[PDB]
């Protein structure tokens, strides 16, 4: 449930996010500022270091891949629980992720949205992004309910 | 907090400065705005963007974690008076405290791109953390 | 969400559930564990002390109310979004209740059953009861998403 | 902890005495059941009703609370080790404290009617989340 002038700044700045970069920024911070979620990824080698998870080619890529799941949600802000089924199933019954971590995720991506964006990351434009990362979060976790 | 953390934390509250109130002032804001169970908290304040007594109570914030960073060290005796405040009088829910803490950091983010390194990151978290374990201690 | 032997073992133990006290005793627990939640019920007068709440008969006659409104879920058990959804509506609009509080009460709620069951609060009732209580927390939490 | 809470906490486990591993072995097969998502941590266990590891990780569990109720005004220094293990090596995500400790409330509450008051409840739960403070300070 966005307003149109809260759907509007939410589409427009995200044309000018580099899809490239932001993902593995967004999946490299988590991992390093809430260490437990490590233990998700062994098979992505080394996070032994903040250098070494940053500098990660498998994080890196499998960021491009969130932020990509991330693209298609704002398309469809009116059926996200549809759009994230096949993730909700994914997330919730084979790898048994507490949906706190979902919170965390949508909460480390606005801060990175913060550091690039800067000024431009208006108080306003905030509060439309939470509204966003909620709303995919809860997505996500449908299938525990 | 670890050798590491408190060299961090330092380091970046040194190069905030003077700023330090007009930033707390932006944190209140982008809580009330992003939020709105917060409001309920003030309601004897003027809520709307550029309002004076957020403006006031922005630095009186500032000037209480620049003590906290000042006595890292002893943080249960910097604030022993702020728990009895937030907890004892005004009941403050504890998930409240998570919010500001993380609008606190989307504030330091936004200004400070060159120094909200992903281990700076890590170690305002923490120090936030702890900060937010103090002033609950009394629950 | 409950097998079968779940829904029964459920459905038994709520019949010999006394509706005139558990409710109270709940509702008084959640105030005294989790003394934040005392600021929503501020004109119930007397919330200074424990024996203050668990003797305050606004409490008590307010805790048949609440008890009520899980036999009214129980009931719906396929239909608990809108079963709850003016109830949503109060806590969510006009009170900006959060959400954890829902978890916390229903939590309260499972401590009180084994107090007064002991031996028959088994592992596997209290699986089925803690799928139950989560189900109303999620339904009440509903406006928010 | 409070005067007041030391000697509710003290009181109870003086209650629960030789019967603390049974009880212990009773919370942890309670989580299994009621959280499913706790079980992914021990792949290594028999994880059925009345497995001898899961009771003998019930005597572990409580030895190391009726410690941390021998010690309440160091706990940190108590628990240092079991800070390590669970925060370090075992990457325990922090959710899962509370859900322990509330499958421990739910054991008491089941066994000792007559102490399970109000008044201990609350202290129960203050002393429950000051243990899981101190094993997730690694983090
Ligand atoms: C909040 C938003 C999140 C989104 C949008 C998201 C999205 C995705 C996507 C698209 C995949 C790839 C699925 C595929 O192509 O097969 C995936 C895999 C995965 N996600 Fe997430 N995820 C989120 C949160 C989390 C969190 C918080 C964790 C862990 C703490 C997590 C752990 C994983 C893991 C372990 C995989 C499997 C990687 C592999 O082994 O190949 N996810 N996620
Ligand atoms: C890092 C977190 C926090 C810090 C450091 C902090 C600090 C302070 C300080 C220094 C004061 C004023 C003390 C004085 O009068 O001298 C104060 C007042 C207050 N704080 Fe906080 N606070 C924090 C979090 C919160 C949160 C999350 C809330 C509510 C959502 C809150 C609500 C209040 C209220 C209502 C007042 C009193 C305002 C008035 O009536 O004048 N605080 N805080
Ligand atoms: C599963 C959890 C809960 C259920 C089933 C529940 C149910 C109810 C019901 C049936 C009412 C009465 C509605 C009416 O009379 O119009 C009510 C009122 C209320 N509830 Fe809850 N509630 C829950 C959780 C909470 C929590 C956690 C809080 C606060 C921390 C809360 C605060 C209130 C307040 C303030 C009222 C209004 C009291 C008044 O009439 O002055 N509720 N609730
Ligand atoms: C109050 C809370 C807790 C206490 C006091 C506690 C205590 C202990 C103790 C004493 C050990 C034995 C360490 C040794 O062998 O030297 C242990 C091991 C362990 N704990 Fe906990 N623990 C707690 C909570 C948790 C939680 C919440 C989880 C996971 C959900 C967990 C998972 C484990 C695992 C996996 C082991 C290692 C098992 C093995 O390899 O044999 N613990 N804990």
């Amino acid at each position: 449930h966005l307003t149109p002038e809260e759907k509007s700044a939410v589409t427009a700045l995200w044309g000018k996010v580099n899809v490239d970069e932001v993902g593995g920024e967004a999946l490299g911070r988590l991992l390093v500022v809430y260490p437990w979620t490590q233990r998700f990824f062994e098979s992505f080698g080394d996070l032994s270091t903040p250098d070494a998870v940053m500098g990660n080619p498998k994080v890196k890529a499998h960021g491009k891949k969130v932020l990509g799941a991330f693209s298609d949600g704002l398309a469809h802000l009116d059926n996200l629980k549809g759009t994230f089924a096949t993730l909700s199933e994914l997330h919730c019954d084979k790898l048994h992720v507490d949906p706190e971590n979902f919170r965390l995720l949508g909460n480390v991506l606005v801060c990175v949205l913060a550091h690039h964006f800067g000024k431009e990351f208006t108080p306003p434009v905030q509060a439309a992004y939470q509204k966003v990362v909620a709303g995919v979060a809860n997505a996500l976790a449908h299938k525990y309910h | 907090l670890s050798p590491a953390d408190k060299t961090n934390v330092k380091a970046a509250w040194g190069k905030v400065g003077a700023h330090a109130g007009e930033y707390g002032a932006e944190a209140l804001e982008r809580m009330f705005l992003s939020f709105p169970t917060t409001k309920t908290y003030f309601p004897h304040f003027d809520l709307s963007h550029g309002s004076a007594q957020v403006k006031g109570h922005g630095k009186k914030v500032a000037d209480a974690l620049t003590n906290a960073v000042a006595h890292v060290d002893d943080m249960p005796n910097a604030l022993s008076a702020l728990s009895d405040l937030h907890a004892h009088k005004l009941r403050v829910d504890p998930v409240n405290f998570k919010l500001l803490s993380h609008c606190l950091l989307v504030t330091l983010a936004a200004h400070l791109p060159a120094e909200f390194t992903p281990a700076v990151h890590a170690s305002l978290d923490k120090f936030l953390a702890s900060v937010s374990t103090v002033l609950t201690s009394k629950y």
